[PDB]
């Protein structure tokens, strides 16, 4: 009875959203947790000075972004639409960090 | 106290030059503050070189230009160097 | 209190739905299951690089806080340089 | 006496003065020609009027008045000119450019 | 070598080249050559192929950066 | 009959040589163009910069030293000439 | 009064007494701790060590007594560690590394 | 009979003596080594200096370089390249 959507219908709605949007994506609070989780190995009790942490948040989104962009164009190279992990390993071959 | 440099007011000024009616965020203007920052060593980068690199001790106008070829490209060039050209002759005239 | 801190499974503080809509941004259109352990790594793996050579800054500075400041810094080196938090 | 500005002298809006001040502190090189700083100073000028007005422009075209971040990654990307000397650094806030693969459209 | 002396005429006029910097190009374009072209298998592969074609090539520089 | 474009003085073999040292298996015929082009266009940008460097020293002559320059400039750097 | 060298005094062979020169006019500061070029030349003789003993073996495989670039590129290149330096320099006439794809060999 | 050049080529003809008594080195590879380590010798100059200038230190010493090879060498040298110059100032600072 209800209205269904066809699939990926709804998925290209989000796409033309979060591309006008520029507001950041991952929740606040666990990024936090995790960096200080991580960076404990390098040195004990360190404090993160509040401004600093959303800075690792914005570089790393942009970062994350620029992958998947580009493990896309392969994917359609591949003649493929789902993108698997094998492509994101040749995306980081080719710029030269995995290698 | 705690007195900080930036370049906040010269942006504000020449932004009226071009537009004197829009507005600016905060947010926006640092970045400014950031990026007027970012060249200014990166072009100061490849003249401090080219000055040992023909073993000159000092750094000059000439140095700069062909320094702005270099980093900058396309149409830029000619044109911020007909700037430059054009704003050392003035200074020159009234020097 | 004064002692211990949360350092267990913080990986998983990234949900799937997060990752689910930063890849919406990238414009991709169907995703298979598989891909989100990878990005985890991946994204760690490409953190701790950030932050080994941020907490180097810190120690010879002789700090205890991490500044943003620095964190930038980094960022340079690795060649990503970041605008809007100083300069 | 009657001292002047030396970005006035040249009628130039950015500070001549603190430029100088930078290179001699900036260990660039041992010695500074007189010309070079007032070069110098005069192409920032160029540079950051062409990408404000872009920025100022476009956000007006979006029935705004305030400059955000929002408009301001829109005018460096969409200027391949000015998109060589950005195409490294990433801005706060930026947000992605509005691009969707033609093989990602709808079937019909 | 006459291929060096025709472009360089464009950029400008009476070049007279040094011998020791000519082979340096070729070395520099060659090892560039070689680079871009490994990854193009890479490419090629992926798509299950074995033959490349400029599409490939076109891709391969893009991800690197260098296509824009 | 050797008047022309020199960019065509670039073999077809030779290139297939060089896709060979990559390890290329096979190749079709329409990439020894674009590798004309994409070549092409790699000699514009180091040239330009070697060429700067010349003309600023006032010097009408190349040297190898402004090659490995250029080089550097372009995160390619050059061990073997200089420097 | 006589003189020794450094490079002697800290056990060294690369010369502590040139190389402390060139940060005087390499303009990275305007005073330098005496302790810091020490410090550095120590540092090269430990990296220029680490890549020859590799080319050595190389020598070695191939039987010729003098050592020639061909070993240089395939020493510094098996290292994965060291590969990770020098990630963007190209040897004169190095040669690549003898690599084949799987795929492009016999399925038997 | 002038213009002398200035090389490290003395210097690293020595070291490899130390590590190989019977090979023989060719003189355009010399060039490399000549070359090389000339690379990293502003590589490493030039970070330190910018951590001077971002500490405002108007001065580079030891700590600087240690941080500062902390950064480039990925990973493993670093400790024998830090334990390096830690023994070698010891030695130098003993008889100084």
């Amino acid at each position: 009875k209800p209205h269904r959507y066809r699939p990926g219908t709804v998925a290209l709605r989000e796409i033309r959203r979060y591309q006008k949007s520029t507001e950041l994506l991952i929740r606040k609070l666990p990024f936090q947790r995790l960096v200080r989780e991580i960076a404990q190995d390098f040195k004990t009790d360190l404090r993160f000075q509040s401004s600093a942490v959303m800075a690792l948040q914005e570089a790393s989104e942009a970062y994350l972004v620029a992958l998947f962009e580009d493990t896309n164009l392969c994917a359609i190279h591949a003649k493929r639409v789902t993108i698997m992990p094998k492509d994101i390993q040749l995306a980081r071959r080719i710029r030269g960090e995995r290698a | 106290k705690t007195r900080k440099e930036s370049y906040a007011i010269y942006v504000y000024k020449v932004l009226k030059q071009v537009h004197p009616d829009t507005g600016i965020s905060s947010k926006a203007m640092s970045i400014m503050n950031s990026f007027v920052n970012d060249v200014f060593e990166r072009i100061a980068g490849e003249a401090s070189r080219l000055a040992h690199y023909n073993k000159r001790s000092t750094i000059t106008s000439r140095e700069i230009q062909t320094a702005v070829r270099l980093l900058l490209p396309g149409e830029l060039a000619k044109h911020a160097v007909s700037e430059g050209t054009k704003a050392v002759t003035k200074y020159t005239s009234a020097k | 209190k004064r002692h211990r801190k949360v350092l267990r499974d913080n990986i998983q503080g990234i949900t799937k739905p997060a990752i689910r809509r930063l890849a919406r941004r990238g414009g991709v259109k169907r995703i298979s299951g598989l891909i989100y352990e990878e990005t985890r790594g991946v994204l760690k793996v490409f953190l701790e690089n950030v932050i080994r050579d941020a907490v180097t800054y810190t120690e010879h500075a002789k700090r205890k806080t991490v500044t943003a400041m620095d964190v930038v810094y980094a960022l340079k080196r690795q060649g990503r340089t970041l605008y809007g938090f100083g300069g | 006496a009657k001292a002047k500005t030396r970005s006035s002298r040249a009628g130039l809006q950015f500070p001549v003065g603190r430029v100088h001040r930078l290179l001699r502190k900036g260990n660039y090189a041992e010695r500074v020609g007189a010309g070079a700083p007032v070069y110098l100073a005069a192409v920032l000028e160029y540079l950051t009027a062409e990408i404000l007005e872009l920025a100022g422009n476009a956000a007006r075209d979006n029935k705004k008045t305030r400059i955000i971040p929002r408009h301001l990654q829109l005018a460096v990307r969409n200027d391949e000119e000015l998109n060589k000397l950005l195409g490294r650094v990433t801005i706060a806030q930026g947000g992605v450019l509005p691009n969707i693969q033609s093989v990602l459209l709808p079937k019909c």
